[PDB]
RNA sequence: AAGGAUUGUUGAUUUUGUGGGUGGUGGUGCAGUGAUGCCCGUUCUGGACGCGCGCUACAC
């Protein structure tokens, strides 16, 4: 075994040496070559010579211009049969109550601060703000332009207090409509925390931060009927 | 007839090539594209010496630097004789790695590549284990929508043959913006098959390479088809359903929306 | 972005951002063919000999 293992070896060593005497001899015929480029390149110079499409070649180049002409078609993906779905469905359910059970166990601007909102929305009723911020999401959209990701992510902080500001506000008179837009534009927020959750929990952690501060000055006063709301909304996201 | 000099400079580039495998190529050989008579000094390179690391490099080199009509000879000329040559001569019928990669690089001008590489294949007796090898080539590299939907529509009006099929399915595969146009031609090249006055298609076997073609586009492109486009290719399979794909293309046709 | 994104000089093949699927030049057993049962690469570099007498430490 160990003979044929040494031949083996020996062998191997033989071509090895073999490789790179061809590499050694390799390299010295590209040096060569290289140094005599010019008058090889010289001499082909002088012989160089002297100044009809295939019928397919033609075609194709015709098919390439009509189809850019045309409008183009937007891919599908293969329709899930039913059982498919809720197998799935069931899987990602299961899945996400295992998670919970182990925590459990330990033109349109969009406005970058509250305040440029309410000036975009200032003359805009108040059944108008679903409208006015949906639209500012669709103007902004990720893949619209570079950076939106940020802007849109900025805009969920901006949305929030916009919501506890609004319950601030008196609605008595028109507590109908306030009802249209608080749960219309909470909707809206659990889309936007869906894709910037950590926007929106920098935000919230700071208003607990301002919540606390005016508190230790004013007691109940600081407290306030959007400051309920605003412990609602975390419960929901 | 090149300058003696010449020839005996390249003759001995034809040497190098033989065993290249790695390192820098010689320089006169890099010089190649940009002259005008490279035929003439390619030959005298003897392509098909070429070692496939060489074969590699030559299309990164060719591909690149050379205009579109050129670089057509090329990929027809060697790159596409080296493919089947080594196709046929190996023992288990495989194609190597490097010449593997050549065909990527040339797909990197995709023009030159399917009028150089895939329809002479296809239109030159080309056989099953060819197109399973090309096809993964144009299955895994990028493509524009454009120029393959320009090569999905050339394929389609060709005879029914069965590496036709394997190239259309991969296209199909390839989940592209097919343009209104090619979704059309698709729909007519498998209305040919069904019966009707009408050709051998009607009455050719089918095999299963055409329903799993079929079943791509049924699955991916229900929703960019019209409703009497829709009603020929059911049809088509009541005619000529296979026993188990068929059923999956009616529930995905009949699941599409009209355009 | 053609008044130029990207290429080793070239021209929309790529670059940035946002979404996004697949083990797949797989192998193997069955009846070229099969919605097929079963599983699941490339090139270089290195491979204090024994016996034995005596003595000396190890024990609250």
């Amino acid at each position: 075994k160990a003979e044929v293992m040494k031949e083996v070896i020996a062998k191997s060593k033989f071509y090895k040496q073999e490789r790179q005497k061809a590499q050694g001899i390799m390299e010295d015929q590209i040096d060569n070559l290289d140094d005599n480029f010019e008058d090889v390149m010289s001499e082909l110079m002088m012989t160089q010579p002297k100044k009809p499409k295939t019928d397919l070649d033609k075609e194709y180049d015709i098919k390439v211009k009509e189809l850019q002409l045309d409008k183009r078609a937007a891919p599908s993906d293969r329709t899930k049969t039913e059982e498919e779905k809720n197998a799935e469905a069931e899987e990602k359910k299961r899945e996400l109550e295992q998670q919970r059970l182990d925590r459990m166990n330990g033109s349109i601007s969009c406005p970058r601060t509250h305040d440029a909102l309410l000036d975009q929305v200032k003359k805009l009723d108040l059944d108008d703000h679903p409208k006015i911020v949906k639209n500012i999401i669709k103007a902004y959209q990720p893949k619209l332009a570079e950076g939106n990701k940020e802007k849109l992510g900025k805009f969920t902080a901006v949305l929030l207090r916009h919501i506890i500001f609004l319950s601030n506000q008196n609605y008595l008179k028109n507590v109908q409509s306030f009802k249209r837009t608080q749960n219309a534009l909470i909707s809206i927020l659990k889309s936007l925390s869906e894709k910037y959750n950590r926007e929106l929990s920098e935000e919230c952690r700071d208003y607990i931060n301002e919540m606390q501060a005016r508190y230790k000055k004013n007691h109940f006063d600081a407290l306030s009927n959007g400051d309920l709301v605003f412990f609602s909304i975390i419960g929901i996201l | 007839a090149l300058p003696e000099k010449v020839i005996k400079a390249y003759t001995t580039v034809g040497s190098i090539l033989k065993t290249w495998t790695h390192g820098k190529l010689p320089k006169l050989f890099k010089v190649i594209p940009s002259l005008r008579n490279w035929q003439d000094v390619i030959y005298v390179t003897n392509p098909e010496e070429w070692s496939p690391h060489v074969v590699y490099e030559a299309t990164k080199l060719f591909v690149s630097n050379l205009t579109a009509k050129e670089s057509q000879k090329f990929i027809n000329l060697i790159l596409l004789e080296r493919f089947r040559d080594n196709i046929e001569t190996s023992e288990d019928h495989s194609l190597n790695y490097h010449i593997y990669r050549a065909v990527k690089k040339s797909l990197y001008k995709p023009s030159a590549f399917f009028k150089g590489f895939l329809f002479p294949l296809v239109e030159t007796g080309c056989n099953v284990r060819e197109a399973t090898i090309a096809g993964s080539v144009l299955a895994k590299v990028s493509v524009p929508a454009l120029h393959s939907s320009a090569a999905l529509s050339y394929l389609l009006r060709l005879p029914f043959s069965p590496p036709t099929t394997v190239f259309i399915k991969i296209l199909l595969d390839k989940k592209y913006a097919l343009p209104y146009q090619t979704v059309d031609d698709c729909v007519y090249y498998f209305m040919r098959f069904r019966i009707l006055s009408n050709g051998e298609d009607a009455t050719r076997v089918l095999p299963v390479i055409w329903h799993k073609a079929f079943l791509t586009f049924a699955q991916r492109y229900k929703n960019d088809i019209t409703q009497d486009q829709r009603d020929f290719l059911l049809e088509t399979v009541r005619q000529r359903g296979h026993k188990d794909i068929g059923p999956e293309i009616r529930r995905e046709l009949l699941a599409g929306a009209s355009r």
